[PDB]
C-alpha cells in the first residue's frame, strides 16, 4: 500500500 | 489540481503522511496511528470505510466525517444530514458541528 504526504 | 486522494486523515482531519486506500473509487487517507497500523501495509489495503461496523459486511451507506459505515441490515437510522450541506453523519458527530 502507498503513502502520500501533505 | 486534481488528485485521486484527500489531503487530509479521514479519521482525525489532520494532514501528513497518509496511507491511500486502494479500492477502486475511493479517495480516502489515513495515518497509520489513525488506524493502529505499525507499517504500510503490504500490497493491497482497503480502508474501513467499505466494511459494515457493526458485522464487518460489506457497507452500503457511508458517514461523511468519519469511516463509519453500514451494510444493508444495520444501515437504517444510522446517519442523519449535518449543518455543513446536509452533509450525512454517524452517531460520532453532533450534526450541529461535525
Ligand atoms: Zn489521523
Ligand atoms: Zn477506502
Ligand atoms: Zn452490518
Ligand atoms: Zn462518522
Amino acid at each position: 500500500a502507498r503513502t502520500k504526504q501533505t | 489540481p486534481k488528485q485521486m486522494h484527500e489531503d487530509y486523515c479521514f479519521q482525525c482531519g489532520d494532514g501528513g503522511e497518509l496511507v491511500m486506500c486502494d479500492k477502486k473509487d475511493c479517495p480516502k487517507a489515513y495515518h497509520l496511528l489513525c488506524l493502529n497500523l505499525t507499517q504500510p501495509p503490504y500490497g493491497k489495503w482497503e480502508c474501513p470505510w467499505h466494511q459494515c461496523d457493526e458485522c464487518s459486511s460489506a457497507a452500503v451507506s457511508f458517514c461523511e466525517f468519519c469511516p463509519h459505515s453500514f451494510c444493508k441490515d444495520h444501515e437504517k437510522g444510522a446517519l442523519v444530514p449535518s449543518a455543513l450541506e446536509g452533509r450525512l453523519c454517524c452517531s460520532e458527530h453532533d450534526p450541529m458541528a461535525p
